[PDB]
Protein backbone atom coordinates (compact mmCIF):
# COMPACT_ATOMS: atom_id res chain seq x y z
CA UNK A 1 0.00 0.00 0.00
CA UNK A 2 1.40 2.96 -0.68
CA UNK A 3 1.16 6.69 1.43
CA UNK A 4 -2.05 8.55 0.67
CA UNK A 5 -5.66 9.04 1.36
CA UNK A 6 -8.39 5.73 0.82
CA UNK A 7 -11.82 4.86 0.10
CA UNK A 8 -13.17 2.19 2.40
CA UNK A 9 -16.03 0.08 0.12
CA UNK A 10 -17.93 -2.68 1.59
CA UNK A 11 -19.26 -5.31 -1.29
CA UNK A 12 -22.49 -6.31 -1.60
CA UNK A 13 -24.61 -8.00 -4.50
CA UNK A 14 -25.77 -4.34 -5.61
CA UNK A 15 -21.81 -3.31 -5.67
CA UNK A 16 -20.11 -1.51 -3.36
CA UNK A 17 -20.65 0.98 -0.70
CA UNK A 18 -18.15 3.73 0.58
CA UNK A 19 -18.61 3.35 4.59
CA UNK A 20 -15.95 5.97 5.00
CA UNK A 21 -12.31 6.42 4.37
CA UNK A 22 -8.51 6.50 5.74
CA UNK A 23 -4.95 7.55 5.32
CA UNK A 24 -1.91 5.49 4.91
CA UNK A 25 1.29 6.47 6.55
CA UNK A 26 4.99 5.07 7.07
CA UNK A 27 3.08 1.56 6.91
CA UNK A 28 -0.10 1.85 8.96
CA UNK A 29 -3.42 2.41 7.69
CA UNK A 30 -5.66 4.41 10.07
CA UNK A 31 -9.33 5.21 10.06
CA UNK A 32 -12.57 5.35 12.65
CA UNK A 33 -13.38 2.31 14.72
CA UNK A 34 -17.18 3.26 13.72
CA UNK A 35 -16.40 2.44 10.40
CA UNK A 36 -14.86 -0.96 10.58
CA UNK A 37 -15.50 -2.40 13.96
CA UNK A 38 -12.17 -4.35 14.29
CA UNK A 39 -13.04 -5.46 10.62
CA UNK A 40 -10.19 -6.73 8.39
CA UNK A 41 -9.31 -5.04 5.30
CA UNK A 42 -8.10 -6.18 1.96
CA UNK A 43 -6.36 -4.04 -0.49
CA UNK A 44 -5.49 -5.62 -4.02
CA UNK A 45 -5.45 -8.91 -2.52
CA UNK A 46 -3.27 -8.52 0.25
CA UNK A 47 -5.13 -8.63 3.85
CA UNK A 48 -4.14 -5.78 6.84
CA UNK A 49 -5.14 -6.63 10.50
CA UNK A 50 -6.31 -4.16 13.10
CA UNK A 51 -2.96 -3.50 15.76
CA UNK A 52 -4.50 -0.97 17.83
CA UNK A 53 -7.79 1.01 18.75
CA UNK A 54 -8.76 3.71 20.98
CA UNK A 55 -12.61 3.40 21.06
CA UNK A 56 -13.26 6.61 23.02
CA UNK A 57 -11.67 8.83 20.04
CA UNK A 58 -13.21 6.15 17.73
CA UNK A 59 -9.63 5.79 16.37
CA UNK A 60 -8.33 1.96 14.83
CA UNK A 61 -4.79 1.85 13.09
CA UNK A 62 -4.15 -1.63 11.03
CA UNK A 63 -0.15 -2.49 10.57
CA UNK A 64 0.85 -0.69 13.45
CA UNK A 65 0.73 1.88 15.96
CA UNK A 66 -0.43 5.61 15.17
CA UNK A 67 1.84 7.56 13.14
CA UNK A 68 -0.47 10.91 12.36
CA UNK A 69 1.70 13.27 13.52
CA UNK A 70 -0.02 16.92 12.76
CA UNK A 71 -0.96 18.76 16.02
CA UNK A 72 -3.37 21.55 15.51
CA UNK A 73 -2.86 24.86 17.62
CA UNK A 74 -6.04 27.61 18.23
CA UNK A 75 -6.07 29.93 15.24
CA UNK A 76 -5.01 27.74 13.09
CA UNK A 77 -6.77 26.59 9.62
CA UNK A 78 -7.18 23.16 8.29
CA UNK A 79 -7.93 21.66 5.11
CA UNK A 80 -10.52 18.15 5.31
CA UNK A 81 -9.20 16.44 2.13
CA UNK A 82 -12.83 15.06 1.73
CA UNK A 83 -13.48 11.76 0.40
CA UNK A 84 -17.55 11.77 0.23
CA UNK A 85 -19.64 8.72 -1.42
CA UNK A 86 -19.97 9.18 -4.51
CA UNK A 87 -17.58 12.57 -5.41
CA UNK A 88 -13.79 12.85 -6.58
CA UNK A 89 -11.61 14.31 -3.54
CA UNK A 90 -12.11 17.46 -2.53
CA UNK A 91 -9.65 19.81 0.00
CA UNK A 92 -12.00 22.40 2.11
CA UNK A 93 -10.05 25.07 4.27
CA UNK A 94 -11.54 25.64 7.82
CA UNK A 95 -10.60 27.18 10.83
CA UNK A 96 -11.24 24.72 13.82
CA UNK A 97 -12.94 25.99 16.73
CA UNK A 98 -12.39 24.93 20.44
CA UNK A 99 -15.95 23.65 22.49
CA UNK A 100 -16.39 22.54 25.87
CA UNK A 101 -17.41 18.89 26.49
CA UNK A 102 -18.37 17.01 29.90
CA UNK A 103 -14.74 15.33 29.92
CA UNK A 104 -12.90 18.86 29.03
CA UNK A 105 -12.64 21.00 26.07
CA UNK A 106 -11.47 20.05 22.41
CA UNK A 107 -10.95 21.33 19.01
CA UNK A 108 -13.57 20.63 16.05
CA UNK A 109 -14.66 21.27 13.00
CA UNK A 110 -18.46 21.21 11.70
CA UNK A 111 -19.86 17.84 10.37
CA UNK A 112 -20.19 19.47 6.41
CA UNK A 113 -19.67 16.04 4.76
CA UNK A 114 -21.51 13.02 4.01
CA UNK A 115 -21.23 10.81 7.57
CA UNK A 116 -19.35 8.31 4.50
CA UNK A 117 -15.96 10.96 4.71
CA UNK A 118 -15.45 9.35 8.28
CA UNK A 119 -11.83 8.92 8.00
CA UNK A 120 -10.52 11.54 5.36
CA UNK A 121 -7.69 13.22 6.35
CA UNK A 122 -7.41 16.80 8.13
CA UNK A 123 -4.24 18.42 7.13
CA UNK A 124 -2.37 21.12 8.28
CA UNK A 125 -0.30 23.59 6.70
CA UNK A 126 2.52 21.46 6.66
CA UNK A 127 0.71 18.87 5.15
CA UNK A 128 0.74 16.61 8.37
CA UNK A 129 -2.48 15.00 9.31
CA UNK A 130 -4.05 17.22 12.90
CA UNK A 131 -7.20 14.41 12.98
CA UNK A 132 -9.56 12.53 10.83
CA UNK A 133 -13.50 13.34 10.07
CA UNK A 134 -15.90 12.06 11.82
CA UNK A 135 -15.45 11.77 15.43
CA UNK A 136 -18.69 12.87 16.33
CA UNK A 137 -18.71 14.60 19.85
CA UNK A 138 -21.32 16.53 21.85
CA UNK A 139 -20.83 19.62 22.93
CA UNK A 140 -21.98 21.15 26.39
CA UNK A 141 -24.67 23.32 23.88
CA UNK A 142 -26.33 20.20 22.53
CA UNK A 143 -24.36 20.26 18.72
CA UNK A 144 -22.66 17.93 17.31
CA UNK A 145 -19.18 18.60 15.82
CA UNK A 146 -16.16 16.02 14.26
CA UNK A 147 -13.40 16.68 17.57
CA UNK A 148 -9.80 16.90 16.22
CA UNK A 149 -7.71 17.30 19.75
CA UNK A 150 -8.39 17.48 23.25
CA UNK B 1 -17.65 -20.23 12.88
CA UNK B 2 -16.50 -19.86 9.17
CA UNK B 3 -13.04 -19.27 8.14
CA UNK B 4 -14.18 -17.04 5.67
CA UNK B 5 -14.36 -13.18 6.13
CA UNK B 6 -17.70 -11.78 7.53
CA UNK B 7 -17.37 -8.73 5.34
CA UNK B 8 -15.56 -7.64 2.17
CA UNK B 9 -13.85 -4.21 3.03
CA UNK B 10 -11.51 -2.95 0.68
CA UNK B 11 -9.30 0.27 -0.07
CA UNK B 12 -9.25 2.63 -3.09
CA UNK B 13 -6.58 4.93 -3.21
CA UNK B 14 -8.11 8.19 -4.21
CA UNK B 15 -5.40 11.28 -3.26
CA UNK B 16 -1.90 12.32 -1.99
CA UNK B 17 -2.32 13.76 1.38
CA UNK B 18 -0.85 17.14 1.08
CA UNK B 19 -2.10 20.69 2.13
CA UNK B 20 -3.61 22.08 -1.12
CA UNK B 21 -2.79 25.41 -2.41
CA UNK B 22 -5.93 26.38 -4.32
CA UNK B 23 -7.91 25.60 -1.13
CA UNK B 24 -6.58 27.90 0.31
CA UNK B 25 -6.43 30.12 -2.09
CA UNK B 26 -10.37 30.29 -2.97
CA UNK B 27 -11.01 27.83 0.26
CA UNK B 28 -12.47 24.65 -1.43
CA UNK B 29 -10.82 23.01 -4.78
CA UNK B 30 -11.16 19.85 -6.41
CA UNK B 31 -8.08 17.36 -5.71
CA UNK B 32 -7.37 16.69 -9.36
CA UNK B 33 -7.54 12.74 -9.34
CA UNK B 34 -6.58 10.31 -12.15
CA UNK B 35 -6.27 9.50 -17.25
CA UNK B 36 -8.05 12.13 -15.53
CA UNK B 37 -11.27 10.91 -13.61
CA UNK B 38 -13.86 13.07 -13.92
CA UNK B 39 -16.65 10.96 -11.46
CA UNK B 40 -16.62 8.91 -9.25
CA UNK B 41 -18.45 5.48 -9.41
CA UNK B 42 -19.23 4.44 -5.88
CA UNK B 43 -20.44 1.24 -6.82
CA UNK B 44 -17.17 0.32 -8.69
CA UNK B 45 -13.77 -0.27 -6.74
CA UNK B 46 -11.67 1.91 -8.93
CL1 LIG C 1 0.88 12.92 9.47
Amino acid sequence: LEDGAYRIKQKGILGYSQIGAGVYKEGTFHTMWHVTRGAVLMHKGKRIEPSWADVKKDLISYGGGWKLEGEWKEGEEVQVLALEPGKNPRAVQTKPGLFKTNTGTIGAVSLDFSPGTSGSPIVDKKGKVVGLYGNGVVTRSGAYVSAIAN
Amino acid sequence: GSHMLEADLELERAADVRWEEQAEISGSSPILSISIKNEEEEQTLG
